[PDB]
């Protein structure tokens, strides 16, 4: 009905040109065009959402080449086109399951897809209306910050927590540069992004000091883009660290040509100084260092001091890394490992069985990451004696090998990542109320006297890029600098110099 | 036996003029403040907490709070002091 | 007046706070006189230096208001101004200018343009420092890439410069070169684009070495992605040498051509009708290319296989000759180790499949290699490629409502272990269902009746799924199946007294719920009413309470 409509409006034109006046072309055009589409419009919605449901782009184009021939007609179909667009994110992410709150690649690519389909079709189909691309913007934003996702971690946090989970897994180790576009086309509808960035930052940081990036152009094109979609504190931010890896690396260049005047090293020993208050690791637990690294640490101590008279260091025995050779076994086979399944497996190389009550004194290791990683180790089956007894006797198992030449035994511990987690999570709750409590500080500095609401809006509008704060903490705040001094009440509130 | 060939360590270092105490008050940097000790515990005593700065210098979130609402200056230090960590 | 120089005073506080609620007023202040702008202009040029960083953020978020309304003229000193910044020594103040550029060119009459490219010409040429080479680069493509056509007179200016960056040591330079160039082919000159091409067939007929060669084969896709059609006009010296490029041993350079060639095939189709024919032989000859394993490369595999897609979906006119040569070769490649390649050609052939949308006796004499070939594919561990199997079944029915009618007991199995496996996701078993409905749907129900004693547990099983999505399928097959068991419109020798019960309790459940989603309830509705009026007749005293 649709193509017979459009030839017959073609035929009246031709008609009216050829043999009628020309002062019938608008009354005869406006009595067609009522006729023959402003009396269908519930069939034409009706049509709309089942050319939606079974992909029909044609017909969709000719739908809205004659429903744009009438006044104030494409409003509905707008309004019918944002809920389908919902709808279908809300249905696509739901399908995944459970396996999306683990899987980062999963729940983006959904999204992903989900957007990239109504796109195509608003910029082929709609031609590019800006109405059309506003509903496709508001479903959009709508179904990515909440989901089953969401409802599963009882958060909206997730979702910028799983797109950086999914950068961190493309930049670890010519199509690249599209999927990290994609990536940036959906931050665009992420409310909270600080969630995002935190974890960014907190990932980029293990990816620079443990040396396991793709390429550095990679690097350079995600801080490239970074600097576009976010500000210019954020980009110094994280150009401090890439400074003072640079610096590091230089300064381990001098001591390893510095190092050839005494006696040589025994082992191969690089190191990599930060600065304490760029990079967002913590301080270490009581650690006795093994004997066998103590020339290391006393060499390098002096030298540092004679460099830098004012600083000071501190080890971080958590994320520092090695490798092992052994001659005990079957065959001679190097393997690598952490710093503590080091120095809790250097600890005997004669000696067959030790107590893990007893072996606790000698390491220092605080009995909860000793057990943790006592399983860790287990599970190698490089060692044998499922709750643990402090009793209990670890025997190494002789004439166990494995496939390959070299095995990596550092695995990732089984709570660290969940603790990780709640821990950043937290990190960013506190950080939001400093952030909310400065900004009241520097309106009530600007000006004398203001009002609630005043206050309230000038707040919400100054931190809208990052997040968007709830108003009890908000009220919060007030009260907290009201104990501080910083301010004092007159409804009406005065700024206390 | 084992024997080690390549040990990769990671270091952070920080100004040693402090004695891992605070400079505007005498106590211990993990220990909570001057103010916070003689008042009881509250809702401020909660957000007591170590904050850096761009100059690598660590004080109480609450003493350099109340150093910066007269001076813009760092205590041990002439630059200009802006925040970079909690 | 008085207004604008008491936050003029304020912006040099020497706090934090005043500085920073001084430049936000401003902003605002200019989102809603002669002297007075000259002092503005010069303060936020000496805030983009402060010390703190939340004022340097204001400062250049700043600079795109301040355009529109200040004369013209302090424009120019602006761009003068952020320009030499660039080349600075100082590091930071070439990263916090280069967003101030980017800014004032996205707010943005002809002049500051030819102001700009005068300073980024000669900055892209400076090979010493490759960071003000990246940076250029970047301003430069995004300044054409909006109002980037009024530059007429400067395009063999720009050209001049861009052409030596191509052989740069660092790829990154050659990356973000090749996109400055599409940008400023996508609206130029006739003379420039001649002299482009005939450098780049220039450059390739004297290959110096690997490396460029593949830069000036990447950059001949990019410009016949971007102009498109202009470049139909020489595809006749582009091809013969390509195809001559193609049978070097390097790995990675095949991919670079064979993408070139569905560059070709998709963006300019009347010119590479002539060329269909070899291009079609090269990539059915590298798509079996596994130079390791017999029965690193599989970027090869799959650009085979994508280039071969492009070219089946654009040719209607050839489907006598693509059922005679590249559909055998495609369902021989059903056995890719790669999931991948596999995934690939898949997809490609289901673009032959709609495209089919004479074909149909050709496709009915190939329908038995591929039920062959989806036998063996339907037993694998992986949800992906048993996913894409079903896909497969679906547009093969659809396109051929009767196809399947031989291979019922061959295709019944599998069907029936995806459907009760518990590796199996909610996607796969959705998919598994719709297959079935379809495959129910086309064909004669006299062939499935020895099978029905097979679907009817599983069907059962899934209208019990927690998960609704699952429930509205089955309850969607299970109304055929009720059409299917016992015919109202034909004669049918079958007995269909057992399953009764076993549909009808089933059903019953989800049609009263009343906390089920509205799908499951319209869903239950019509099943039930099928159910009533086929098979009514067998029910005893549920029919009155029902
Ligand atoms: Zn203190
Ligand atoms: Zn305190
Ligand atoms: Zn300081």
């Amino acid at each position: 009905y649709m193509k017979k409509a459009e030839a017959r409006l073609l035929e009246e034109q031709r008609r009216v040109q050829v043999y009628l006046h020309e002062s019938t072309q608008d009354e005869l055009a406006r009595k067609c065009e009522q006729v023959l589409i402003e009396k269908h419009l519930e069939i034409f919605h009706t049509e709309f959402q089942n050319l939606l449901d079974a992909d029909k782009n044609e017909d969709l184009g000719r739908m809205y080449n004659l429903v744009s021939r009438i006044q104030d007609g494409l409003g509905e179909l707008k309004k019918l086109l944002e809920t389908h667009i919902h709808n279908q994110g809300l249905a696509a992410i739901e399908k995944c399951g459970e396996a999306a709150l683990n899987d980062p690649k999963m729940y983006v690519q959904t999204v992903l897809d989900v957007h990239k389909k109504y796109n195509a079709l608003v910029m082929s189909a709609f031609n590019n209306d800006a109405g059309f691309v506003a509903a496709l913007d508001k479903a959009c934003g709508r179904f990515i910050n909440n989901n089953a996702v969401t409802k599963m971690a009882q958060s909206s946090s997730k979702s910028p927590e799983l797109l950086a989970r999914y950068c961190d897994s493309l930049l670890k180790k010519a199509e690249l540069e599209d999927t990290l576009n994609q990536v940036m086309v959906v931050f665009k509808y992420i409310e909270d992004k600080d969630v995002f960035q935190k974890f960014y930052a907190k990932m980029l940081a293990k990816r620079l000091v443990h040396q396991n990036s793709a390429s550095d152009d990679a690097e350079a094109s995600m801080i490239s883009k970074l600097k576009q979609a976010c500000g210019f504190e954020y980009t110094s931010k994280l150009q401090r660290m890439f400074q003072d890896i640079g610096v590091s690396k230089d300064l381990n260049e001098q001591f390893k040509k510095h190092l050839t005047n005494s006696e040589p090293l025994d082992l191969d020993f690089s190191i990599q100084v930060l600065s304490s208050g760029s990079w967002p690791f913590q301080q270490s637990c009581t650690f006795a260092l093994p004997s066998e690294l103590e020339r290391s640490y006393q060499r390098f101590t002096a030298f540092y001091a004679s460099r830098h008279s004012g600083r000071k260091l501190t080890w971080l025995y958590q994320l520092s890394k090695g490798e092992l050779v052994t001659n005990c076994f079957k065959n001679r086979y190097t393997l690598q490992a952490s710093t503590f399944q080091m120095a809790i497996l250097l600890q005997y190389n004669t000696e067959d069985a030790y107590t893990v009550q007893q072996l606790t004194d000698s390491t220092q290791i605080k009995m909860d990451i000793l057990a943790q990683v006592l399983q860790i180790l287990l599970k190698s089956k490089l060692l044998v004696l499922v709750e643990l007894k402090p009793d209990t006797l670890i025997k190494l198992y002789l004439g166990y090998k494995n496939k390959k030449l070299r095995v990596n035994i550092n695995v990732p511990m089984k709570t660290e990542q969940k603790q990780e987690q709640e821990t950043t999570h937290k990190n960013i709750e506190e950080d939001r109320k400093l952030l909310i409590q400065a900004a009241i500080v520097r309106i009530m500095k600007m000006r004398k006297v203001l009002k609630h609401q005043q206050l309230l809006g000038e707040v919400l509008t100054q931190l809208s890029s990052r997040f968007k704060p709830r108003v009890p903490v908000i009220k919060k705040c007030i009260d907290i600098l009201i104990e501080k001094e910083y301010l004092e009440r007159v409804d009406t509130y005065s700024y206390l110099a | 036996r084992f024997e080690v060939k390549k040990w990769n360590a990671v270091a952070l270092w920080a100004w040693d003029i402090v004695v891992d105490n605070c400079a505007i008050c005498r106590n211990h940097i993990m220990d909570l403040c001057i103010e916070c000790q003689a008042n009881q515990a509250s809702a401020t005593s909660e957000e007591c907490t170590v904050a850096w700065g761009v100059c690598n210098h660590a004080f109480h979130f609450h003493c350099i709070s109340r150093w910066l609402k007269t001076r813009q200056v760092c205590p041990l230090d002439n630059r200009e002091w802006e925040f970079q960590k909690y | 007046s008085y207004h604008i120089s008491n936050l003029l005073e304020k912006m040099t506080s020497s706090d934090k706070d005043f500085r920073f609620m001084a430049t936000n007023d401003l902003m605002t202040e200019l989102q809603k006189d002669d002297d007075s702008e000259r002092k503005v202009v010069k303060m936020i040029l000496k805030l983009l230096e402060d010390k703190n960083g939340e004022v340097q953020n204001l400062a250049v978020k700043c600079l795109g208001p301040l355009v529109s309304k200040v004369k013209e003229y302090q424009v120019e000193t602006i761009v003068d101004t952020l320009c030499t910044n660039m080349l600075s020594d100082k590091e930071q103040l070439r990263d916090i200018s280069s967003i101030g550029l980017k800014t004032v060119i996205g707010e943005l009459a002809a002049n500051v343009c030819k102001k700009i490219t005068g300073r980024l010409t000669s900055a892209i040429a400076k090979q010493e420092d490759v960071s003000v080479q990246l940076e250029a680069l970047d301003i430069m493509a995004d300044m054409l890439s909006r109002q980037g056509g009024l530059l007429v007179n400067f395009h063999p200016s720009i050209l001049t410069c861009l052409l030596p960056q191509l052989t740069s040591p660092r790829l990154a330079v050659r990356k973000r070169t090749i996109i400055a160039l599409g940008h400023l082919v996508m609206s130029c000159g006739n003379i420039v684009f001649v002299d482009l091409i005939e450098h780049l067939l220039s450059e390739l007929s004297k290959n110096d070495s690997m490396s460029t060669t593949r830069t000036y084969i990447q950059c001949i896709a990019a410009i016949s992605r971007q102009a498109g059609h202009r470049i139909g006009e020489y595809l006749e010296k582009i091809i013969p040498l390509v195809v001559k490029f193609c049978n070097v041993d390097d790995d990675e350079l095949r991919e670079y051509c064979i993408q070139a060639f569905e560059s070709f095939v998709r963006r300019c189709p009347k010119e590479v009708y002539p060329h269909v024919s070899t291009i079609i032989n090269i990539c059915l000859k590298y798509l079996t290319y596994d130079p390791n394993y017999n029965y690193m490369s599989w970027k090869v595999r799959r650009a085979a296989a994508k280039c071969l897609d492009a070219v089946v979906s654009t040719r209607h006119e050839m489907l006598p000759e693509f059922y005679k040569t590249v559909s055998p070769a495609l369902i021989s490649r059903f056995k890719e180790r790669e999931e991948n390649v596999k995934a690939d050609v898949f997809h490609a052939y289901l673009s032959l499949l709609k495209q089919t949308r004479t074909p149909l006796t050709m496709l009915q004499s190939q329908v038995p290699n591929i039920v062959k070939a989806l036998h063996k594919q339907m037993k694998e561990k992986s949800v992906k490629t048993r996913q894409c199997c079903f896909n497969m079944l679906t547009e093969l029915v659809n396109v051929l409502p009767g196809a399947l009618t031989q291979h019922i007991p061959v295709l019944v199995p599998g069907i029936i272990f995806s459907l009760n496996d518990k590796s199996s996701s909610s996607n796969l078993k959705i998919d598994a269902l719709s297959c079935l409905y379809v495959i129910l749907c086309n064909h004669s129900p006299q062939v499935f009746h020895p099978h029905v004693q097979a679907l009817v547990p599983p069907v059962v099983a899934c209208v019990g799924d927690p998960f609704y999505k699952i429930t509205s399928e089955a309850l969607l097959v299970t109304q055929q199946l009720v059409k299917v068991i016992r015919p109202l419109d034909q004669p049918s020798s079958f007995d269909a007294t057992p399953y009764i019960k076993d549909l009808f309790t089933c059903t019953i459940k989800r049609l009263k719920a009343a906390d089920i989603d509205q799908e499951v309830k319209e869903r239950a509705i019509s099943c039930m009413g099928q159910i009533i009026c086929n098979l009514g007749d067998n029910l005893g005293s549920d029919l009155p309470n029902t």
